[PDB]
RNA sequence: UGUCCCUAUCUACUAUCUAGCGAAACCACAGCCAAGGGAACGGGCUUGGCAGAAUCAGCGGGGAAAGAAGACCCUGUUGAGC
RNA sequence: CCAAGGUGAACAGCCUCUAGUUGAUAGAAUAAUGUAGAUAAGGGAAGUCGGCAAAAUAGAUCCGUAACUUCGGGAUAAGGA
RNA sequence: GAGUAGGCAGGCGUGGAGGUCAGUGACGAAGCCUAGACCGUAAGGUCGGGUCGAACGGCCUCUAGUGCAGAUCUUGGUGGUAGUAGCAAAUAUUCAAAUGAGAACUUUGAAGACUGAAGUGGGGAAAGGUUCCACGUCAACAGCAGUUGGACGUGGGUUAGUC
RNA sequence: UGGCGAGAGACCGAUAGCGAACAAGUACAGUGAUGGAAAGAUGAAAAGAACUUUGAAAAGAGAGUGAAAAAGUACGUGAAA
């Protein structure tokens, strides 16, 4: 129950913030036994881990 | 005591009616359990996630001034308590959660 | 070892806490609050004052601290809660009830006869006041240690004699009124 | 040396200690002179102060500039449902003062005078007065003779007399009961009035006439601490002082090198039993009477009780009495208004006061109207 | 323009109560007054007044309260800058 | 050292995106006195060593601008819309 | 038959020293504790009881780093104040699950917020020195807590023809 | 009053004696020169507490070792505040 390794492969790994690195609240003993880097890429494919989509910054009341 | 499901409106606004901004959210959360124990005759109070999405969705000092909500009083488990049932507190949603009479759902 | 007790042995069990990190002032209060109970009143009484409905009467170390109804109960004005104490002294009821038990003591009977808090070394932290100074920041842990005995009636029947010294007047005072 | 400007003292040296007056009751300390001739009556009578409320009225004054005309005048309401008489006391006079001799009360008490002595009592087995109501098994022996006691002896004679809570909008049910002596002929024909009205109710119509003087006796408002500059009202330091404004700056000198009594200091202040003189009585009111609020000058069927109530306290059915200016004691509170002590003839007493109109506008609010008709004729007809 | 006549009310954080953690200054012994005498302004002495456990929040009269072998003045057959 | 969008003269203040934190003993109650913010009828420095503190004024566009001057200034004078 | 400053005399007590009592002593030396006892005007001495465990004493003499209440004495320890003052500036936290003996503080999810690119972002200089990272773990430290950590235990890690 | 090797004492006996009886000019302070501690004793022998039971655990109460645990690695004796 230690997964902030995790939080920050994941981040460093898919390329975005730790803001931005959503891991599966259901799937915890998966995301403990990950280690690796590559048992990261592995996760974010089964889509245990996502990128979790920017929040938007309409410019419309701009235009 | 029995497993009963009823739904309630709170009166948030005078519960809330006079107290720090930035304690708003937190005390509502704090009277609707002290609301579903003295309903229920309840010491254990667990608030769904969506209940506190709910409170929560207007900031800390926008807390809607009533709330219809569904209290379950329900047979315990989990490392047996002294109290044998707990009350499980979830959002009803209505549209415009005013003028509603106490109701059973069975 | 254990400070003088006036109970017998073969009916007693004890148990020791050596150098619990608690407030020395609270767990004497504590321990003056629960003497001389039954161990079941005891115990009741330590989960009543965990959850606030009985309070520890504060009787040496009640200085500057408020007042509070739930101390009417034992003639006094001020008392407290100290969660700390009770759950270590709980602890301690249990594990010389568990012992009472091992040798074979009805637990019904088993009343809390002995019960002393004594200070241990104090702990030494270092704390920074204005000006550039350094003060001292001490812990002050205890020392409990209890007796449990079972309750024994028809005691004293106590003690001596009238082996009474008298003169020849007394004597003979007491063989006149005989007479008469 | 001197205090260079010389001003005179911050509070009465006379209300003191400024403590918390015991009771939650007024403890009316003195009784009128008891007069021997005139008939049997009650001096004092306890009520529930109500709430403020405005007046207007003729004005007959001569010399005064308002000679003839309408003045508008602050009112507070009393509200005074029948008091229930329930004993009597014998006091002796004795040379360390009065002392109670006994009290005889009579077998059937309300469960409104049995509630005031219990604080747990829907626990309880209600068993008081069994064994003393019980003293009534036979034709009343304890009580002909404890009532005999207090004739041959007793040279004072009070009534044990409580109010009817369960009337008021009040949610206590727990009726204050109290003592108010009798002022009237020989003792034997005061204890004869204390009998006969046992298990009866004395109403204010009999005590209290019209435009006569009264003593409001009741325990002011809270107000907690309540600090140096308010209980006092001393004077607010510059914006300059370091550790306070709010404060009396020098408690005293040196020799005497203690603080003095004298010395205004902070504390709780508010909730002092006091005594308020010479408030003229305006109206007594019945509970049988629609058109109370109604004047002489008016003629509209609304009662004293404003729209929407008087504010915090609630309606007054009951028989009541409004009376000229402000008295002590905070609204829902417990007063005994009593009698003139002297005969007050200033002019201001002798004055045959007749009112022109009673303010029943909401005055939870800047309330325009007086009654819900004259409310719905300026507006409507919307929206119900 | 609340600086003031003249104060009032409100907000937050304190204080307050609780759980936890938990110092320091100071401390001859201590802690009720009036007068008296007295190192000429007593907590203690003499003579009076009196005097009832345990205490909580405040307060700034007193403890000639605390901080520091007066820095002013003098002395010293003590120095230093000028 | 790098340095986004909007308002705006602006790298000012206020709000957001990327990225980052959500750490500073907590719970309850809202007395006095404080500390940091505020408001006050009428009067308007009478307060006070002394207008100390606060209040008022404020951006931009147009109008207008005195004594004095080392002729450069004063000047955003003042006073308005 | 008083007595400060002061003088002198007679003794009491301590560390050692020479001589002696063929001194006492593991069947208990010395030390310490004692609302027990006896002697002495006193300094002090002697004895009983307890604890303890390896030495010590009377007397005749020698010798002195030889007797404490004060020195804002020294060192060390301890208090009363006192569970008191307080742990209140950087807007703010809340619900659920998981973990665990134990969760306000840990991990995840979900809200609500803040810093607002002259930042609470991303690198560096000097300075530090392994704090970096993993696993195990919580007696001490993190002025609450602790399952967490810049803590604790054991390891792993810094690659240059161009910086 | 140095260095090395030896004999000694009416000396000191762990706040004494050298600052240092101990991993002492050590730890530590200060930029630096320099400043500079505290800290010895279980028992004859670890025989350093097997094994049982309460507790999550530390530990507790037993059992045992020992001549003694009123010797438990917080260790001879264990004063006073």
């Amino acid at each position: 129950a230690n997964l902030r390794t995790q939080k920050r492969l994941a981040a460093s790994v898919v390329g975005v913030g730790k803001r931005k690195v959503w891991l599966d609240p259901n799937e915890t003993s998966e995301i403990a036994q990950a280690n690796s880097r590559n048992a990261i890429r592995k996760l974010v494919k089964n889509g245990t881990i996502v990128k979790k989509a920017v929040t938007v910054h309409s410019k419309s009341r701009t235009r | 005591k029995d497993v009963v499901t009823r739904e309630y409106t709170i009166n948030l606004h005078k519960r809330l009616h006079g107290v720090s901004f930035k304690k708003r959210a937190p005390r509502a959360v704090k009277e609707i359990k002290k609301f579903a124990k003295l309903h229920m005759g309840t010491d254990d109070v667990r608030l769904a996630p969506e209940l506190n999405q709910a409170i929560w969705k207007r900031g800390v000092k926008g807390v809607e001034y009533r709330l219809r909500l569904r209290i379950s009083r329900k047979r315990n488990e989990e490392e047996d308590a002294k109290n044998p049932l707990f009350s499980y507190v979830e959002p009803v949603l209505v549209a415009s959660a005013k003028g509603l009479q106490t109701v059973v759902v069975e | 070892r254990y400070g003088a007790t006036s109970t017998n042995p073969a009916k007693s069990a004890s148990a020791r806490g050596s150098y619990l990190r608690v407030s020395f002032k609270n767990t004497r209060e504590t321990a003056q609050a629960i003497n001389g109970w039954e161990l079941t009143k005891a115990q009741k009484y330590l989960e009543q004052v965990l959850d606030h409905q009985r309070a520890i009467p504060f009787r040496r170390f009640n200085s500057s601290i408020g007042r509070t109804a739930q101390g009417k109960e034992f003639g006094v004005t001020k008392a407290r809660w100290p969660a700390k104490s009770v759950k270590f002294v709980q602890g301690l009821l249990q594990n010389a009830a568990a012992n009472a038990e091992a040798k074979g003591l009805d637990a019904t009977k088993l009343y809390v006869s002995h019960i002393q808090v004594n200070q241990a070394p104090k702990q030494r932290r270092r704390t920074y006041r204005a000006h550039g100074r350094i003060n001292k920041y001490e812990s002050s842990p205890s020392h409990i240690e209890l007796v449990v005995t079972e309750k024994e009636e028809a005691v004293a029947k106590a003690a001596e004699k009238k082996v009474v010294r008298l003169t020849s007047r007394q004597r003979g005072r007491i063989a006149a009124q005989k007479r008469i | 040396s001197h205090r260079k400007y010389e001003a005179p003292r911050h509070g009465h040296l006379g209300f003191l200690p400024r403590k918390r007056a015991a009771s939650i009751r007024a403890r009316v300390k003195a009784f009128p002179k008891d007069d021997r001739s005139k008939p049997v009556a009650l001096t004092s009578f306890l009520g529930y102060k109500a709430g403020m409320t405005t007046i207007v009225r003729d004005l007959d004054r001569p010399g005064s500039k308002f000679h003839k005309r309408e003045v508008v005048e602050a009112v507070t309401v009393v509200d005074t449902p029948p008091v229930v008489v329930v004993g009597v006391v014998g006091y002796v006079e004795t040379p360390r003062g009065l002392r109670s001799l006994t009290t005889v009360w009579a077998e059937h008490l309300s469960d409104e005078v049995k509630r005031r002595f219990y604080k747990n009592w829907y626990k309880s087995k209600k068993k008081a007065f069994t064994k003393y109501s019980a003293k009534y098994a036979q034709d009343g022996a304890g009580i002909e003779r404890e009532l005999a006691r207090i004739k041959k002896y007793a040279s004072v004679v009070r009534v044990l007399v409580h109010t009817q809570i369960r009337k008021t909008p009040l949610a206590q049910k727990k009726a204050h009961l109290a003592e108010i002596q009798l002022n009237g002929g020989s003792i034997s024909e005061k204890v004869d009035w204390a009998r006969e009205h046992f298990e009866k109710t004395v109403a204010v119509d009999s005590v209290f006439e019209q435009n006569e003087m009264i003593d409001a006796i009741a325990v002011t408002k809270g107000h907690g601490f309540e600090g140096v500059t308010h209980r006092w009202g001393t004077k607010k330091l510059p914006r300059k002082t370091h550790r306070g404004l709010r404060k009396v700056a020098c408690i005293g000198a040196w020799h005497p090198a203690h603080v003095m009594w004298s010395v205004a200091r902070a504390g709780q202040r508010g909730y002092h039993s006091r005594t308020s003189i010479n408030h003229k009585i305006y109206r007594v009111g019945k509970g049988d009477d629609e058109a109370n609020g109604a004047t002489s000058f008016d003629r509209t069927k609304k009662t004293i009780t404003p729209m929407g109530g008087f504010v915090h306290y609630g309606e007054i059915k009951n028989d009541f009495i409004m009376v000229k200016g402000c008295i002590p004691g905070n609204r829902k509170r417990i007063v005994t208004l009593r009698k003139s002590l002297y005969t007050n003839t200033s002019r201001k007493a002798l004055e045959e006061v007749s009112l022109k109109w009673i303010d029943t506008a909401s005055k939870f609010g800047k309330g325009r109207f007086q009654t819900p008709a004259e409310k719905h004729a300026f507006m409507g007809t919307l929206k119900k």
